């Protein structure tokens, strides 16, 4: 019960499993998850076992500064924050004054599942597709509204040689577990490569402090105008006629944030809260270096988590690994039950949603993954240095108690027990499903997916923007198919989902995923 | 910490010289200097005259005297529970929970009793939490009354607070505090003031004389004519009359009515204060002898043993008790190694034995026989190579 | 008896009982609560159990700044100040400096519209829920404009503005602060939002002020002038909006950083002011309290209340109903199984109530397993968003009666009720409310609850106003909360009747009229 580090556990405790209840550290003796509590392990060459401010006793005990994220509890995964800036609306003038204006929406994760590369049929055990380029929440992706495909240079009588003016309006929000004091995004905008202008922001004239999930503004509120800033104020961001008119092809304006400062809380003996000589500032290049990341995002909305785990090729530390399971368990507020994790109510499992990896990553995974025997990704060791994205079905059926289909399929029958995940369906007919554009985002990208058996020929057939039909042998085990399709505008036709059997063969965890936005 | 590094350097510029250079020969040697002003007032007048701690230790008692509180102050500190009679250890130190069967222990201990606190002692005036200095499991937190000594001093990076503790406490309450997922003791004690002179031998004389002067015309000749034999003489006779068991033994009737015209007489002025006062006692008085083993203190296991029997324990004197104000040591009893220190309550029976003239007694005082003290404490110190017991004491009633 | 915070009071004393008396703290026996004296609850594990910059001795034995709602002296009720702008009268000028053409319209500003502007109600309500969904919950930092002096007229004929100017705008403002806290260094910020486009955002600076803005109170004392916006310049407009505004639309106020600090006092003597920020603990404060708005028909209060965490074993927060938390949070008169303020009876079936999709979600939730199929007997949870609107007119055949007409066919001698007595309905009931009580171009709902002892035996409704209708209503042997739209029109109209025919077994009780926002008008 010696302590090595200075922070009052027992080495005992922190070989073994522990878990802090009546404020004090007692071991972990696997009968209080029914009562409520959870495991902590704390490494102990090191007071702290992340890289945060807060030490193992107060992160795993609860004695933080109470406005981070309920799932930075564990001393395993750190608690700073993410900031994020979108845009919501756009407005080109020509005064130092014609003006045309539109709406903009943003998505975290788009330039992340840009460079993905789809395959029908996963030839190996990694049952998974690997994007070239990974990106964070940090930046992102937006795309104008409606407005039926008119040139954008027929409201403005703008020739080569003059400058229009950018005017728009910017959201701030956050992602991740922190809440950061002082903010100043110092945020920049770039156009396919060169930068128009950066955006610097200051500390009072924008919100002093930014807390974890809501938004500055508000969720449902009007987003902030670049004309009430005191730089942007006498003038504005010019653009020459190549600019504009290389935006009249399918092309989208992207956001990035690149440098910020700022304070963190702490407590007081006299006092209760001082925010002065803190600073994130030599806090971040620590963290940034000694964990790995995982970024999800669900259709509303994203997050990320930053995992340490040990380096594979040093004894000399002795931080604890993980695998991939309990290290999205841990990060997460995924819920393990009957074996399957649950984050609120949509199942995340490898069988269930889709898992997007950067390529450095998948070598070294790919590697790991012929050692293990049970050939599934939950498992393999987690170690330094680790990207990984994962991304929501828009609709993911099961065959069992998660449906979320906008429409009923054709000829679905779940009375069977052999599918990969509870019943599965029977395609002795064949099924249909029809989705109208309503349903749907316009001009955008998706893919199919999930999972057959055959212990036979089976086609399916998308209607789309473009239609493609397509032939398919199952194996007798479990083989993922995956097929990629487009969609055009809202006043079009519908999307016809068509997929004909043999009648000996089994279909399970079928899903629908968002992957990008076709051009105009 | 802000307020008590204010006054520290608000008391700092009205200091002089030989206090500020006491105040950093204590800063260089507090833990000596401690212990020498726990125990330096059991030693001769000369030894304490040629002592070389003397001068800063009155030069700092000078500085607390001068520094009096207007307001009662809580204040904090740690301290061992040998310290209160609890001559063992309630938690170690790779110990964090304190039971709560040793907390009764540690109440039915504590519990009723005034305990001495002399010397200089270091304080903490607000609650000590993670980053402080937690060296045992007992916290004291007191009130501190109105113009008792207060310095705070700035030591290089820290601040500390040190006062001259001269006064027992009665601890009113003891609870059982969390710091850093450590059991801690916080005690609410109470200050109980007694009248002490110590070494302050002829101010204590002033007042007995002053208290007593008239003592003798208020007594009858019967009473004044045995007071006159017991300091002349007969206090010999009397008090070994009385440890043999007098009237039940061998009944003397003319000594019957001469210790019962002594105890009308110690009726006749109950005492004015609460008083505090040192006997040399001998072996014989404890139920040993000078060729007794036990009676060498040198060793230790002897100290423990007198520990073991006596503290919190009632004994009795069946003869008439003579002490003295002075705690210093004397030519007569400088070869007894035991020093007993008394608390008399308020209205007790007793007299001031030297403001008669024509008496060589030195500044003594009588108590009625058949007398019970409540032994509180037993501490110990080194008196030349001869280690000695200091028995903190309570007449009960 | 045992302490564990940097607190007198113990933690046997910390929970299950709690009394300050005399700057002591003593348990609670259920004896001298007729002496001034409440039981509390707070937390044993720390000092504040809220994010106050104040512990919950001293707000709970008065040893705190003297601004501050007494509401707050509760420990379970988080201070929390809360700066709003109230808008008065409209002037439209053509001049920069301030000659030109100018048009004036007077205002109203109305806190509690665009939350409910979105709210339809059902003709019968499922299961237990009693309430209905807003399409978004807004707090009072948005205030919604309604012309009361706007005669048929286009404002371009008071301007004749043809191409490519337009005149400027100006108007009067006040500000409101509406809390349990008040704020000294007043730096407000404040966006004329125009449904998208930020117009301009007015700061109204430290000397426009004043050095204090106590709770319940605005910078104009009650009636005193409204403050015009010239003292800090004149703001454009342009030819675009106008014909938006005219056709449809209103301005919205939406306050956006208001900067101050707050009051602590000192060893000596009074409150320090510059040692303090009320920029730190808000988001303290709101990381854990839950939303409880109230809307009286002439004003509105909001709280702060601590909840809990359900799923964990690890935290010891004091839970609340929710009917008791609303009693501490605003202050309520406990009658034998009531609520009240000074005067209004408040239940779960004597206000109206919204709760937005998540906070609605999971109480339909809990409803499934309530054995009482009451709102006010649901467990607080951490993050709830619940407004309350105290009816315009309600009555319940009962003490309480504040309708202007009178009815037909009242029969109050019976006592088979929701509250106490119902009414026995024999045929007709005619009530013929005269329109001068009721708003101008305003959306009303008109509540009530039936109970039928009869297989189908049933009633019909008819309301007649210019957005008329005629209602079947069939009620069970249970009560039902029925709730009829319709919409009131401009001044020069008749009265509003409401005549329904029942089957002479029918009973009804709390019978109420609200309002919930305003129809635009065509212009
Ligand atoms: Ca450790
Ligand atoms: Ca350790
Ligand atoms: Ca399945
Ligand atoms: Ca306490
Ligand atoms: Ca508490
Ligand atoms: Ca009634």
């Amino acid at each position: 019960d010696l302590d090595t580090d200075n922070d009052n556990i027992p080495d005992s405790y922190e070989r073994n499993g522990y878990t802090i209840k009546d404020l004090i550290a007692v071991k972990w003796e696997d009968s209080f998850a029914e009562q409520g509590y959870k495991k902590y392990v704390s490494n102990y060459l090191e007071s702290n076992t992340a890289g945060d401010p807060y030490t193992d006793y107060e992160k795993a005990s609860g004695s933080f500064d109470k406005a981070i994220k309920t799932e930075a509890r564990d001393p395993l995964v750190a608690a700073y924050p993410i900031v994020g800036v979108g845009m919501e609306k756009l407005i080109i003038s020509t005064n130092e004054g014609k003006t045309v204006s539109r709406a903009t929406t943003n998505s975290k994760t788009e330039s992340n599942t840009a460079g993905v590369s789809v395959n029908v049929g996963y030839q190996n055990g990694f049952t998974a597709n690997v994007t070239t380029n990974y990106s964070h929440t940090t930046d992102n992706s937006t795309a104008v509204q409606d407005s039926n495909g008119e040139s954008w240079n027929t409201g403005l009588s703008i020739n080569k040689g003059e400058s229009a003016y950018i005017n728009a309006n910017v959201r701030y929000y956050n992602t991740g577990t922190a809440p950061m004091y002082k903010v100043t995004p110092t945020t920049n905008l770039v156009l396919d490569g060169d930068t128009l202008s950066t955006i610097k922001a200051q500390e009072n004239q924008i919100g002093n402090n930014l807390s974890p999930g809501d938004t500055y503004p508000k969720k449902g509120l009007s987003p902030l105008a670049l004309n009430t800033m005191d730089q942007f104020s006498s003038r504005l961001i010019p653009i020459n006629y190549d600019q504009l008119k290389k935006l009249d092809a399918g092309k989208q304006i992207k956001l990035e944030t690149t440098q910020v400062s700022g304070n963190f809380g702490t407590k007081n003996s006299s006092g209760q809260i001082v925010t002065e000589g803190n600073s994130w500032s030599d806090y971040i290049s620590q963290i940034d270096s000694i964990s790995a990341s995982i970024i999800l995002d669900t259709e509303n909305e994203s997050y990320e988590r930053r995992v340490t785990a040990k380096n594979l090729q040093d004894p000399e530390d002795k931080t604890p690994e993980l695998t991939i399971g309990e290290a999205i368990e841990k990060a997460f507020g995924a819920t393990k039950k009957d074996g399957l994790l649950y984050f609120n109510d949509i199942p995340i499992d490898e069988s269930c949603v889709e898992l997007i990896f950067d390529d450095n990553t998948a070598n070294k995974i790919k590697d790991s993954l012929k050692t293990l025997s049970d050939k599934k990704i939950y498992n393999v060791k987690l170690e330094r240095g680790m990207n990984i994205l994962i991304k929501t079905p828009t609709y993911f059926t099961n065959f069992d108690d998660y449906n979320n289909y906008p429409s009923t399929w054709s000829n679905v029958n779940t009375t069977n027990q052999d599918g990969l995940q509870g019943s599965a369906n029977k395609l002795n007919g064949e099924t249909k499903i029809k989705i109208p554009m309503s349903e749907l985002k316009p001009y955008k990208r998706y893919v199919f997916s999930g999972y057959s058996k055959d212990p036979n020929s089976i086609i399916v057939k998308i209607k789309a923007k473009e239609e493609k039909t397509d032939y398919l042998v199952p194996e007798q085990g479990y083989t993922k198919f995956s097929y990629e399709f487009e969609t055009t505008e809202k006043d079009s036709s519908n999307i016809e989902i068509t997929l004909i059997g043999s009648g000996t063969t089994y279909l399970d965890n079928l899903s629908i995923t968002e992957l990008n936005s076709t051009p105009e | 910490k802000e307020w008590e590094r204010k006054e520290a350097e608000r008391i700092e510029q009205k200091l002089e010289r030989s206090e500020k250079e006491a105040l950093e020969s204590y800063k260089k040697d507090s833990v000596e200097i401690s212990k020498y002003s726990q125990t330096r007032n059991y030693f001769y007048d000369y030894q304490i005259e040629a002592n070389s701690r003397e001068k800063e230790y009155k030069e700092l008692r000078n500085a607390i005297s001068k520094n009096k509180i207007d307001k009662p102050m809580y204040v904090y500190y740690f301290e061992s529970p040998e310290k209160f009679a609890f001559n063992k250890v309630i938690r170690t130190e790779n110990q964090n929970e304190i039971s709560l069967e040793k907390f009764n222990e540690f109440k039915e201990t504590i519990q009723n009793k005034l305990f001495k606190q002399d010397g200089f002692k270091d304080i903490s005036l607000y609650e000590p939490g993670k980053g402080d200095e937690k060296p045992t499991p007992l916290l004291m937190h007191l009130k501190l009354p109105r113009n008792t000594g207060m310095l705070p001093y700035t030591n290089t990076n820290n601040v500390s607070t040190l006062i001259e503790q001269g006064y027992s406490i009665k601890i009113d309450k003891i609870v059982r505090i969390v710091i850093d997922g450590k059991h801690y003791i916080k005690a609410e004690a109470s200050v109980v003031s007694s009248l002490d002179f110590k070494d302050d031998v002829s101010k204590g004389d002033s007042w007995g004389k002053a208290n007593y002067n008239d003592w003798s015309n208020k007594l009858t000749p019967n009473e004044l004519a045995d007071v006159n034999d017991y300091m002349r003489g007969g206090y010999t006779a009397i008090n070994n009359y009385l440890i043999s068991n007098g009237p039940v033994n061998n009944p003397n009737p003319e000594l019957d009515s001469k210790i019962t015209n002594i105890e009308n007489a110690l009726k006749r002025e109950p005492i004015p204060t609460n008083l505090t006062v040192y006997r040399r006692s001998g072996p014989q008085e404890f139920g040993l002898t000078l060729t007794s083993p036990e009676y060498d203190f040198n060793k230790l296991e002897n100290i423990d043993a007198f520990k073991s029997k006596w503290e919190g324990q009632a004994l009795s004197y069946p003869n008439f008790i003579s002490t003295s104000i002075g705690s210093v040591n004397m030519s007569a009893f400088a070869k007894r190694k035991i020093v007993l220190r008394i608390t008399i309550p308020k209205g007790s029976p007793g007299a001031y034995l030297s403001a008669i003239p024509g008496y060589a007694g030195e500044y003594e005082v009588l108590l009625n026989h058949g007398s019970k003290f409540k032994i509180n404490k037993i501490d110990s110190y080194k008196d030349g190579t001869i280690t000695k017991l200091i028995v903190d004491a309570t007449l009960i009633p």
